[PDB]
């Protein structure tokens, strides 16, 4: 009672499902990358900034 | 237009996991689709329902434990509610554990209660206490005392103590007055000795009595603690009772909830797990008829779920042999089952059941054509139907009653037709039904026909009533004239009818069964099965066996008593027909030109054999070489069909002599069982006759049921069914299929 086009629509739906997850996952990955970036940077700058000051 | 199996369609359904829980739930309750296991090498662990099944099993064991305790408590749990809710939330997992905690509490209650009982069982003894006398069940105080005497006889004084209106003994839970003769010693070696002796005996030596009132004060204190204990027991029991009633209310709901969730989990394991998507796709076969119903069901299921996945059934063309689905109802289901008992029909095979509904009761009624017993049989079926609601809504552990109940609508017809045939047979416990229409002969005219004072010689003779005396004749309006039920030669008149009738009916049913095959061969577009099969097959059977039937009717209307001497013999002409035996004399012919007809029909029947024997394999071989086919094997298959068909036709026609054999036997048992049992209950003495008939009748009714209503009905039941299985169905109802087992909410009565 329902066409092959609506099955196709369901396929398109699951594709949309996939794209949404794809987007969420990439965003999660980039956000953690930025967090690791900032964490390592802060550690390094604090370490050396302190040593320079101490020397002076 | 014949009834056939329903169409189902195999599809691949792709359901998102969350949606999948909802969909399986809804579709399982809807019940019109069947899933296949796509990964037979994969276990439940592999399907990932192992946690689901183990959880269900734990809940099940807990439920069964509680249920048992509930039954022990005689709680009136109904389990008649909750049927349509089918919850399937994930939260149930934790709630089931909470159910277990409830049950765990009862064990603890029982644990404390028994412990409490033992102290109670013990403490009562102190009240009876308030030399150390014991308390015994008094069953063996005779030997208790004598055996203690002999430890050192007469060494210490006997202490006599008795308890009236006692409590139940803790070991036996039995209340019984105590009458105990005790030996108590001051010496340590002997006290130790008697301790050993009295303890070996079933005796309780719990207290150590003392003269000082301090011990009495102690007992008073214990008595107080004992009353407190009783009050605690009363509290523990009240909680126990409250919790158990609460469990009966929850447990009726949970039985279903858990049973259903588990079933859902089973199906979920009954799936193929995809890799690219967290979605399961399955091959599911569902009736085309229900295709809209299922699509709407998919919509409802997935609509409840938040993911709103389309949940589309993906229709596909699968060679995979579909299951055989026959829609039945409360009446026809039983008839379908007696067919299925022999086998599942080929997909789109002609269903014999729509015709069995009448055909089988009819053939039974022929075997069991007994007016009186048909009533008894009908009333039994009526009882079961009138109690149908009460029989369903109860437990029926007796499989014998369940069987006849399941067939109760089959039996109903069996009785109704048995009444019809019994009336025509005009036999109700060997008694005919005289409607004052019996005009077979006019006895007054018998005397006119040169029989003057024949009753003088009659004192030693019977004398057979002549045919065509000019004063006798005329058929009975309905059934056999009652006069034959009192004849000494009924054993030829009536037996002749049943033999000839059995042949007539059997052959007609055989011809019908063959006719049905034409519709099936046309449906499957097998021209060869009708051009080389049906046509020569139906001619074969008609030319030999239908001819016989015609001649039987012919004689009945062609020859009268005027030609009874040297009257044609139907069996002899039939045999001589096949053998082309045409003697000049010794047998009268039925009609002029019969010889030519007899020869013609046999030749044609033999000429029919090549058609069915060799034309199909030969033409198929031709088509192979023309189009460009296992020719040898095809010849084997067709030859077997031809050989079995022709030889079976001969045997099958004779087989229907079952109708005669069973009908004859029943009539003979009825006549003798009547004559040698109930007749004996009658006597010329008035009161003695009545009192005797009372007891004799009861025995008569007993034998009629034990021998005829049950056993002969039972044998005729099977034999009529066999006729369908062997001779009728094998003409058209061929091949095998699979039983259709869709998702269904079967466990409703449980």
């Amino acid at each position: 009672a329902l066409s092959d086009a609506d099955v196709q629509k369901q396929i398109k739906h699951m594709m949309a499902f996939i794209e949404q997850e794809a987007n969420e996952k990439a965003e999660e990955i980039d956000a953690k990358a930025e967090e690791e970036f900032n964490i390592e940077k802060g550690r390094l700058v604090q370490t050396q900034r302190l040593k320079i000051m101490e020397y002076y | 237009e014949l009834f056939r199996s329903e169409e189902m369609t195999l599809a691949q359904l792709f359901l998102q996991s969350e949606a999948a829980y909802c969909c399986v739930s809804e579709l399982e309750e809807l019940g019109k689709v069947q899933f296949r296991d796509l990964n037979p090498d994969v276990n439940v662990f592999q399907r990932k329902f192992v946690n689901e099944v183990r959880r269900c099993e734990e809940m099940d064991r807990k439920l069964r434990f509680v249920e048992k305790e509930i039954r022990k408590a005689n709680i009136p749990i109904m389990d008649t509610g909750e049927n349509p809710e089918v919850p399937f939330p994930r939260d149930m997992i934790d709630l089931e554990a909470n159910f277990e905690k409830i049950e765990n509490e009862l064990k603890e209650i029982n644990t404390n209660q028994e412990a409490l009982k033992r102290n109670f069982l013990e403490l009562t003894e102190l009240k009876f206490i308030l030399f150390v006398a014991g308390v015994i069940n008094r069953e063996r105080i005779p030997t208790f005392e004598r055996m203690l005497w002999r430890v050192c006889r007469g060494n210490v004084f006997l202490r006599q103590a008795e308890i009236e209106n006692p409590l139940e003994d803790p070991v036996t839970g039995d209340y019984v007055h105590k009458s105990v003769f005790i030996i108590f010693f001051q010496g340590d070696q002997l006290k130790n000795r008697v301790k050993k002796i009295c303890e070996g005996f079933r005796a309780s030596l719990y207290p150590c009595p003392e003269t000082p009132q301090e011990r009495k004060e102690m007992a008073s204190g214990v008595n107080t603690r004992i009353d407190d204990l009783q009050m605690v027991l009363n509290q523990t029991e009240d909680h126990r009772q409250r919790v158990l009633q609460a469990a009966a209310k929850n447990i009726r709901v949970w039985f279903i909830k858990v049973r259903k969730m588990k079933a859902i989990y089973h199906t979920l394991n009954l799936c193929n797990i995809d890799v690219t998507q967290k979605c399961l796709i399955a091959e599911v076969w569902c009736p085309v008829t229900d295709l809209d119903s299922i699509q709407f069901a998919l919509r409802r299921g997935t609509e409840h779920s938040g993911s709103t996945v389309p949940s589309i059934l993906n229709r596909m063309q699968t060679n995979q042999t579909p299951p055989t689905y026959n829609k039945t109802n409360k009446f026809t289901h039983g008839f379908q089952n007696i067919v299925d008992a022999y086998g599942i029909g080929t997909y789109r095979e002609i269903n014999p059941a729509p015709y069995t509904v009448i055909t089988f009761p009819f053939l039974f009624a022929v075997m069991f054509g007994d007016f009186g017993h048909g009533i008894l049989m009908t009333l039994f079926a009526v009882w079961m139907v009138l109690r149908e609601s009460r029989i369903l809504s109860q437990k029926n552990e007796n499989e014998m009653f369940s069987m006849v109940f399941s067939g109760r609508y089959i039996i109903l017809l069996m009785g109704l037709f048995s009444i019809y045939t019994g009336l025509i047979y005009n036999d109700c416990f060997s008694k005919s039904l005289n409607i004052f229409g019996s005009s077979w002969s006019v006895r007054p005219m018998f005397t006119i026909g040169n029989w003057t004072e024949e009753t003088l010689l009659g004192s030693s003779v019977l004398q057979l009533n002549p045919a065509i005396p000019g004063v006798f004749g005329g058929p009975y309006p309905f059934g056999i004239d009652p006069i034959w039920n009192i004849a000494t030669n009924k054993l030829t008149f009536l037996n002749s009818f049943k033999m000839k009738m059995s042949v007539i009916l059997g052959i007609i049913h055989m011809l019908f069964g063959v006719s049905l095959s034409l519709f099936n061969h046309i449906y499957f577009k097998k021209p060869l099965n009708i051009y080389f099969g049906f046509i020569p097959e139906i001619i074969f059977m008609s030319s030999l066996f239908g001819y016989l039937v015609i001649l039987i009717f012919y004689k009945w209307t062609a020859y009268d008593a005027h030609s009874s001497r040297n009257a044609p013999s139907l069996l002899i002409h039939f045999i001589n027909m096949f053998l082309f035996s045409y003697p000049e004399s010794g047998n009268a012919m039925l009609y002029s030109g019969q010889k030519g007809i007899q020869c013609f029909l046999i030749v044609v029947a033999m000429l029919c054999v090549p058609w069915m024997l060799l034309f199909k394999p030969l033409i198929l071989r031709h088509q192979y070489l023309r189009k460009k086919f296992d020719f040898g094997d095809t010849m084997v298959h067709q030859a077997i069909h031809t050989i079995e068909y022709c030889l079976g036709c001969i045997s099958n026609t004779a087989s229907y002599l079952r109708l005669w054999a069973l009908s004859l036997a029943h009539a003979q048992l009825s006549e003798v069982l009547w004559t040698m049992v109930i007749h004996i209950g009658l006597h010329v003495r008035s009161l003695a006759g009545g009192l005797g008939l009372f007891f004799i009748f009861a025995a008569f009714a007993t034998l009629t049921v034990a021998i005829l209503l049950i056993m002969e009905g039972l044998s005729a039941f099977l034999h009529a069914l066999r006729l369908h299985w062997v001779e009728f169905q094998n003409k058209f109802y061929t091949g095998t299929g699979f039983k259709f087992l869709p998702f269904s909410f079967e466990h409703i009565r449980e």
